[PDB]
Order: structure tokens, then sequence, then C-alpha cells
């Protein structure tokens, strides 16, 4: 059965330009007249929708900076002005025989002009202190590039376990990128110490970005 | 309006048969070209065909997994079934109902589809989440615009969905992508407004758990000495 090799697996191209992604097919694809050969866009939390049927045939609909071409094995999407809303994961599949396969999708990324993390630090929730836990949680939004390291100290000295991160997928508007570091201690450890700190390193600075608050003080 | 509505058992034990239900409205399983089927994707991960079934009563099939589907369907109420026997944890994902059109050309697309229904294969038992609220360090020297969180931890399984001020409060917003630690889901989302517009109005984190069917609201308020 027909396997689909999609490349490359990972594009960041600015704003208005060219993004151009490839589909090889394991084996022919196409007649005389038609490509069997489809495209679909999924968005980040979204069903994967319908652009291109047909390697050429726009759905009706869709913008018409969305080109499709290519035959026999090899076909081709482009994206041309990419614009912000463009950031997702496009895939494509064959109409030649059962099993109907999909290729493994190529992401689609704007690059944009560097920006620093918006740091935000959060004491545990006096409602979550009351049932034993303690969660301190770091947001480091709307940055660019998506690289980011966070660093927690307690009282000074650098705390790496009970940590847990998330990276939100390139925003739609912004095209920047935003994480969640949370801090997950025992209400009594938490007790125990006075300052606690998130430090966010960067690529947009050489000094990391810090907030700090100290337990139990205004 | 074409609608493709996708419902599952949420969560199963292994070995066990998973039956899923798509209901579909907009359009006729009488008229000819059309199908309706099944695609299903792993948790970050791409796309696998698993069946479609046709006005025909003709049903493809992907065929390493032949053995184990069944897909039917109920014309007169909208609705095809899909079932896969011995269920294991490779079947973990979100599957998707998807509209087939047969082509003029020959050929198929999938030109509509659900909205997914996420599927856990799992002994791991059922849990409902704390939803924290976080508002910001007391006494911060406040800036021109101010964050404010939700914490959402201790639950299971995927999926929690989670608003602000009931969808209404829409920009500005960052939820965070679910992480798995120890068989507990842990979520946040971020919000960020004008210091004009907190606290002077209210915002309220959203949070609802459809396998422990829980619907928490959680007002930000500024911290006290409590």
């Amino acid at each position: 059965d027909i396997v689909m090799t999609q490349s490359p697996a990972s594009l960041a191209v600015s704003l208005g330009q060219r993004a151009t992604i490839s589909c090889r097919a394991s084996q022919s694809v196409s007649t005389s007249s038609y490509s069997y050969m489809n495209w679909y866009q999924q968005k980040p939390g979204q069903p994967p929708k319908l652009l291109i049927k047909y390697a050429s045939n726009l759905e009706s609909g869709v913008p018409a900076r969305f080109s499709g071409s290519g035959s026999g094995t090899d076909f081709t999407l482009n994206i041309h002005p990419l614009e912000e809303e463009d950031t997702a994961t496009y895939y494509c599949q064959h109409s030649w025989e059962i099993p109907w396969t999909f290729g493994g999708g190529t992401k689609v990324e704007i690059k944009r002009a560097d920006a620093a993390p918006t740091v935000s630090i959060f004491p545990p929730s006096s409602e979550q202190l009351t049932s034993g836990g303690a969660s301190v949680v770091c947001f480091l939004n709307n940055f660019y590039p998506k690289d980011i390291n966070v660093k927690w100290k307690i009282d000074g000295s650098e705390r790496q376990n009970g940590v847990l991160n998330s990276w939100t997928d390139q925003d739609s508007k912004d095209s920047t990128y935003s994480m969640s570091s949370t801090l997950t201690l025992t209400k009594d450890e938490y007790e125990r110490h006075n300052s606690y700190t998130c430090e966010a390193t960067h690529k947009t600075s050489t000094s990391p970005i810090v907030k700090s608050f100290n337990r139990n003080e205004c | 309006e074409v609608k493709l509505q996708e419902s599952g058992p949420g969560k199963l034990q292994p070995s066990q048969t998973l039956s899923l239900t798509c209901s579909f409205s907009g359009f006729s399983l009488t008229t000819s070209g059309i199908g309706v089927g099944w695609i299903r994707q792993p948790s970050g991960k791409g796309l696998e065909w698993l069946a479609h079934i046709w006005w025909s009563a003709s049903k493809y099939y992907n065929t390493a997994l032949k053995s184990r589907l069944t897909i039917s369907k109920d014309t007169s109420n909208n609705q095809v079934f899909l079932k896969i026997a011995s269920v294991d944890t490779a079947d973990t994902a979100t599957y998707y109902c998807a509209r087939a059109y047969y082509g003029n050309y020959g050929g198929y697309y999938f030109d509509y589809w659900g909205q997914g229904t996420t599927l856990t294969v799992s002994s791991a038992k059922t849990t409902a989440p704390s939803v924290y609220p976080l508002a910001p360090v007391c006494g911060d020297t406040t800036g021109s615009s101010v964050t404010l969180g939700c914490l959402v931890k201790g639950y299971f399984p995927e999926p929690v969905t989670l608003t602000w001020n009931s969808g209404s409060l829409s920009s500005g917003v960052h939820t965070f992508p679910a992480v798995l630690q120890s068989d507990l889901y842990t979520l946040s989302s971020s919000v960020t407004v004008t210091s004009s517009t907190w606290p002077s109005q209210s915002i309220t984190c959203n949070v609802a758990h459809p396998a422990s069917s829980t619907k928490v609201d959680k007002k930000i308020e500024p911290r006290g000495p409590t």
C-alpha cells in the first residue's frame, strides 16, 4: 500500500514570503488527466480541513494564497503570501487505492521579529494550600523564538524536580509562543522556605528575566 | 449546515470493544456519492484512515485494521457506527468522523470533519480536576497590564475545556496543552488584561470535565492575607 513522505518536517517562513511543501508518493497517483492527491490544513486543537482536491483544485472558500501542483509521484503545496493565521500542520493524502493513507505532515510556522517573554509568577492559591498542596506557577508569554529556558530558585538555590512545562502552539495572530512552568511542592515544604523565583533565559537578552515573591510577605 | 458529531465512551479498559457513533445533519446518506467514516489521530501524531460506509451500503476498510473493524449505518436516523475489537493502548487517539465524497472524476476526498472525540485506553481511574484561581502577587507594583491565571490539576482522562467569562473573554488568552504526570493531567491557562480592567471587572475561569461530569467556575480575586 502507498506510503507518503512529506518534506520538510518543519518549515519557518517570514510573513508575506512563500512557503513550499512537497509530498512524495511511493508510486504514481495520476492518470493522463487527473492526479489523485488531496491537501489538508490542521490548526492546533482543530480537525483537518480540506484545501486542495485533485492536486490543484482549490476547495470552495479557501484563499487563493494557497495553491497546489505536481503530478505522478511528486506534489507541492504553496502558500504565498504566507500570513499569520496560516500557521498549521499540512497533510497530503491519496485517493488512488484502498487503503487511503496520509503523509506525516509538515508544520508551517511564521518567522517573526525576536520578542522577549512577559513573565508572571503566582504563589499557591489559598484554596490549594487548604488541601495540602502548593503549586508555584510561572507564565512566560508572547516570546519568539520558541526556545526558552526556565530555572526555579528557592531561597537562592536552583530547583529542577517537581517542575513540569507546557508550550503553546504558535499564536495565529502575533506569531509568538508562550509557556507555563508549574513547580509543585507539598504545603509542608513550601512553608519551610521564604523566597520563590522563576528565571527565564531567552536569546532576546543576556540577562534572565526574573520574578520573585516571599512567602507570607507583601 | 453540514455537521458531523462523534460520541464515544471517553475511556476504555484494554482488551475491550470500542463503539463509536457519528450523528450528522445537512445531508442524507441516501445521496449518491456520499459516504461517512472514520479517521483517527494519536496525540501529537498524524492521520490514519479507518473505514467508510457509502450510500450503497458498500464499506471500505483499512487493510491492516480490517480484521478489527466493523462499520455500519442507520440511514433513517442519520448515524454511522464503528466497532474496534480488543482495544489496546495503540488505539488511544482522537477519533474523527468525516464525510467522504466519491468524485465525478473517480477518487475521494474528505470535505467535512467532526470536531472529534478523544479516546484513552487505560486501566487508570477517572478523576475530577481541582481548579485553582491564580491572582497576581500581593503588593506587586502593577504595570500597564495584569496577567491572571487558572490551574487545573489532578484529573483523568483527557479532555478538559477551559474558558474565561464563558468564552466572552477570548483575547489575550493562553491555554496550555495538558501534561500527564503519574496518571494525572495538569493544565493551566493565562489571560492578560489592562490594569484598568481587573480587579475592576469580574474575570472567571470556567472549567468542565466530561468524564467526571463537572462544571466549575473560579472567580479571580486579589489575594488577601489568608
